[PDB]
RNA sequence: CCCCGGCGAGGGGAGUGAAAAAGAACCUGAAACCGUGUACGUACAAGCAGUGGGAGCACGCUUAGGCGUGUGACUGCGUAC
């Protein structure tokens, strides 16, 4: 029974977040808490609200264990971007991308 | 004797030429006015 | 030749030259086009690079500043820029012999007495402009799809006529080319047809 | 045992029993054709190599099926000279089985 | 009587682009790069339909060239030595019969061989 | 209405609806571009990256059919528009 919990236009590149997703991709849910729990990243807060959502989510809705559960699937895709005008020396403008991410935990007990 | 049914005569009606419209049609990419020169600018040519 | 009546079973001579004579079909679909052509409007414009509101400022110098060479900011290339070759309204009709109309209507009436889509009736008219009644006549003829010809224009039968989609009326003088073609049966008055042969020579 | 024989400019080694595909035969699905033309009849350690052809060599097929090959696209491109043209092809085959070699 | 070319367009560039999977990068995504590889990839096989036969018919004779040295003569004298026996079996035969019959091919040789003496 | 969360954002249920993969960043939702999964290839190998030949593997078959599909070791030729 797959559960899942999402953070969508979460604020941090998808690059930055992918970094801190593949530490956990694969792992029993106890195992990638205290991952997330000691990874000194900001994006680490906010996969491990996810993932701590999903199982949650899988407790409350689906009746599921929490001793069971492993990460079965997790990905960062990317999200909409904020255009900023950054000026430049000389009366140049360079375009500031603030880019978002939508964060996405599949846990299962299968 | 429809109106979906009649026909112009054989060879009454030949299609006009379309310029710069691909290599196939042999028209493309200079419509026949041949590289360069006065005679193949937008306008140009000598008077009468 | 003759034409057969269909309830005074008497026949109705007429020239063989206006309802014998082959079908050109060449010339029928020359005056066919061109009467398609008469009815269009042709109330269309678009904008030149001249008529787009906009000012005729060079957008950037000539040289400098690393992009291409613009003049104009209403120029085709661009977007909300004039349209190349701009529509203006236009006349769509042509000329048409007055011997080739009239000889593209005497190969379509010819060719109508061959499919034996041309009925004639010694007369044809409702008591009252009821469409009713009219509907009423037309099925006891079987006629569903007609273009009904008389000699003079009653308006009974042109009331009677107007809501019915697939009928209409006409007179003698305002018979067009498409209007013949167009029609499943067309039924004409033993008076129309001898108007129509003084029309046509 | 096996034979080769020579049919629309080519040649082929079957045996009994196989499909081979052959050029286009005018001949009708379901009819026997004849190859009188053997160049080499092999048959266990006994071989048959014919001057020309095999004397009395034939070999008997029956024809399967016609058809159209996989189709081909012929791709014809002058860079920087304005010039190019495609074309599709389907060569005709015709599918014959070998019925039997008759030495 | 506007047309808008959205259409037809994205069904022609499907095309070209359907015809190049399987190449890498941007000859496999982006229409530009795409259609230069379909184009080459087409030349290639029109001129590849001419090399096949010859680089079979190169096949085709080293490997009678090994068989006959097999049989204690070289390619060239075992041609002619065929021809003078009027035996009109070709190269595709020939190498076919050296790699599955070797007994078959060493009557072949002989025949050549008594043309030859 | 319930649950996670900061009395957040966001999400999972429930419910509405013909449809919520119509949820307001809302008809359809293409392409570039970015990912996750699976199959195959890839760490002694030199170049417009394909093409001709071609093993192996995976898979669909049919079924002893010996075909299809994906991949492509190795090899001939090959300097984009
Ligand atoms: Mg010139
Ligand atoms: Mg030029
Ligand atoms: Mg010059
Ligand atoms: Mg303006
Ligand atoms: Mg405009
Ligand atoms: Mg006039
Ligand atoms: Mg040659
Ligand atoms: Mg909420
Ligand atoms: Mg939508
Ligand atoms: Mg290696
Ligand atoms: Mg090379």
């Amino acid at each position: 029974m797959e559960t899942i919990a999402k953070h969508r236009h979460a604020r941090s590149s998808a690059q930055k977040v992918r970094l801190v997703a593949d530490l956990i991709r694969g792992k029993k849910v106890s195992q990638a808490l205290d991952i997330l729990t000691y990874t000194n990243k900001k994006a680490a807060v906010l996969v491990k609200k996810v993932l701590e959502s999903a199982i949650a989510n899988a407790e409350h809705n689906d009746g599921a264990d929490i001793d069971d559960l492993k990460v079965t699937k997790i990905f960062v895709d990317e999200g909409p971007s904020m255009k900023r005008i950054m000026p430049r020396a000389k009366g140049r403008a360079d375009r500031i991308l603030k880019r978002t991410s939508h964060i996405t935990v599949v846990v299962s007990d299968r | 004797m429809r109106l979906n049914t009649l026909s112009p005569a054989e060879g009454s009606k030949k299609a006009g030429k379309r310029l710069g419209r691909g290599i196939g049609s042999g028209l493309g990419k200079t419509g026949g006015r041949g590289h360069k020169g006065q005679k193949s600018r937008s306008g140009g040519g000598v008077r009468r | 030749m003759e034409l057969v009546l269909k309830d005074a079973q008497s026949a109705l001579t007429v020239s063989e030259t206006t309802f014998g004579r082959d079908f050109n079909e060449a010339l029928v679909h020359q005056v066919v086009v061109a009467y398609a052509a008469g009815a269009r409007q042709g109330t269309r414009a678009q904008k030149t690079r001249a008529e787009v509101t906009g000012s005729g400022k060079k957008p950037w110098r000539q040289k400098g500043t690393g992009r291409a060479r613009s003049g104009s900011i209403k120029s085709p290339i661009w977007r909300s820029g004039g349209v190349t070759f701009a529509a203006r309204p236009q006349d769509h009709s042509q000329k048409v012999n007055k011997k080739m109309y009239r000889g593209a209507l005497k190969s379509i009436l010819s060719e109508l007495v061959r499919q034996d889509r041309l009925i004639v009736v010694e007369k044809f008219s409702v008591e009252a402009p009821k469409t009713k009644l009219l509907a009423q006549k037309l099925k006891d003829m079987a006629l569903e799809d007609v273009l009904i010809i008389t000699g003079e224009l009653d308006e009974n039968l042109f009331l009677a006529a107007r809501n019915l989609h697939k009928v209409d009326v006409r007179d003698a003088t305002g018979i067009d080319p498409v209007s013949l073609i167009a029609f499943d049966k067309v039924v004409m008055t033993a008076d129309a047809v001898k108007q129509v042969e003084e029309m046509l020579a | 045992m096996y034979a080769v024989f020579q049919s629309g400019g080519k040649q082929h080694r079957v045996s009994e029993g196989q499909t081979v595909r052959l050029e286009k035969l005018d001949i009708a699905t379901g009819e026997t054709v004849e190859f009188a033309e053997v160049l080499m009849i092999a048959n266990g350690e006994e071989v048959k190599i014919g001057v020309p052809f095999v004397d009395g060599g034939v070999i008997k097929a029956e024809v399967v099926a016609h058809g159209r090959g996989e189709k081909v696209k012929i791709v014809k491109f002058r860079r920087r000279k304005h010039y190019r043209k495609q074309q599709g092809h389907r060569q005709w085959f015709t599918d014959v089985k070998i019925t039997g070699i008759s030495a | 009587a506007r047309v808008k070319r959205g259409v037809i367009a994205r069904a022609r560039h499907k095309k070209i682009l359907k015809q190049a999977k399987g190449y890498y990068g941007a000859r496999s995504r982006v229409y530009r790069v795409a259609f230069q590889a379909v184009i080459k990839a087409g030349q290639y096989a029109y001129r590849d339909r001419r090399q096949r036969k010859r680089q079979f018919r190169q096949l085709w004779i080293a490997r009678i060239n090994a068989a006959a040295r097999q049989n204690g003569i070289s390619y060239s004298k075992f041609i002619n030595g065929l021809k003078k026996a009027s035996v009109e079996i070709d190269r595709k035969i020939l190498a076919d019969i050296a790699v599955f019959d070797k007994v078959a091919f060493t009557a072949l040789v002989e025949k050549a061989k008594a043309a030859l003496a």
